[PDB]
């Protein structure tokens, strides 16, 4: 709440969104830990800890904390690295998780 | 969707611009000719009196 | 006489009186409707001119002019929105003159000269 | 804000009645009786007048220009 929220974009997406997929090199991944100066750890699902950044037009748009589905978008000279791209807001996460796009031993459930 | 590709591919831009070839472009004077035409073209035909100069004076 | 023809293809196509068809042109000789016809005879086939003769025996009169492109063409079915023909092809082929219209001296005459035999 | 996408039908096609065009159509209507009386092989419809004529499909007479009003079994 705030003053703030009539500066905003007032861009009011509230219902349903069309949940986006995984693209040649965008994948899935669950937030383990959050660092500072606007940079994230991602385990992504293939075994690997990579250091996703929190990137632009994420930045100060929407808030994320730990234990969040994501999908990252990678980098082929860096495998390292790599960019937060999109967030999923728990409900199609679940709809992931029955597709199973991602091992479903990583169980996150409220 | 949100990004249509990979973010961040090292030239993604260019690479997906279309390619359009330069026009026939005649001859352009070079040289002593070019600073003729230049002269010319400001200062004995004098095209905007109005405001400025405005050479290269966009259409609209 | 060329003349009077395209007069009165003038004065039908005016007060809509060209029976411009075969289907039409025999519904208007069936009934009490068809004071004219003008057909081509380089018909393949030639019954369609057999019926139209046929239909004319039952309203009598007939004109046998050639043609059937230049038919359509001096028939008034060309939109015509040039000095030149702009429209690639269009005949009528059978062609039934149903309302009078207005009534000049040399077309009545000859229409009396066809009517004498 | 408005979320819409891309409608998906559950029905195949419905396809525009193409209009059935006959060549040659109108003598098939009519007769010649040999270079003179011609006789008209469908029915004449009393309501309209001389020259209109019926639709035979199956033990039944049908016109077209009052269409809806005459449709006589055979
Ligand atoms: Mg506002
Ligand atoms: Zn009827």
């Amino acid at each position: 709440g705030g003053k703030k929220g009539r500066r905003g974009k007032n861009d009011s997406d509230g219902p349903k969104r069309e949940l986006i997929y995984k693209e040649e090199g965008q994948e899935y991944a669950q937030i383990t830990k959050m660092l500072g100066n606007g940079r994230v750890e991602a385990s992504c699902f293939d075994g690997n800890k990579r250091m996703a950044h929190i990137r632009g037009k994420l930045r100060k748009k929407v808030w994320m904390g730990q234990g969040d589905i994501i999908l990252v978008s990678l980098r082929d000279f860096q495998d390292d690295q790599c960019d937060v791209v999109h967030k999923y807001n728990l409900d199609e996460a679940r709809t992931l998780k029955n597709q199973g796009e991602l091992p479903e031993n990583a169980k996150i459930n409220e | 969707g949100k990004v249509h590709g990979s973010l961040a591919r090292a030239g993604k831009v260019k690479s997906q611009t279309p390619k359009v070839e330069k026009q026939e472009k005649p001859k352009q004077p070079k040289g002593r000719a070019y600073k003729r035409l230049l002269y010319t073209r400001r200062f004995v035909n004098v095209t905007l009196t109005n405001g400025k100069r405005k050479m290269n004076p966009s259409p609209s | 006489i060329e003349d009077a023809l395209k007069v009165v293809l003038r004065t039908s196509l005016v007060h809509d009186g060209l029976a411009r068809g075969l289907r039409e042109s025999a519904k208007a000789l069936t009934r009490g409707e068809g004071q004219l016809a003008v057909l081509v005879e380089s018909v393949t086939e030639e019954a369609i001119s057999k019926l139209v003769q046929g239909l004319a025996t039952e309203n009598v009169p007939l004109i046998k002019v050639a043609d059937a492109k230049q038919l359509g063409e001096w028939a008034g079915l060309g939109k015509i929105d040039r000095d030149g023909n702009a429209r690639k092809v269009v005949g009528a082929s059978v062609v039934v003159v149903k309302n009078w219209g207005a009534d000049t001296q040399e077309r009545e005459i000859l229409l009396e000269h066809f009517s004498q035999q | 804000g408005k979320k819409r996408k891309k409608k998906v039908y559950t029905t195949p096609k419905k396809i525009r009645h193409k209009h059935k065009k006959v060549k040659l159509a109108v003598l098939n209507y009519y007769k010649v009786d040999d270079e003179g009386k011609v006789a008209k092989l469908r029915k004449e419809c009393p309501n309209c007048g001389p020259g209109i004529f019926l639709a035979n499909h199956g033990d039944r007479f049908y016109c077209g220009k009052c269409h809806s009003t005459f449709a006589t079994q055979k």
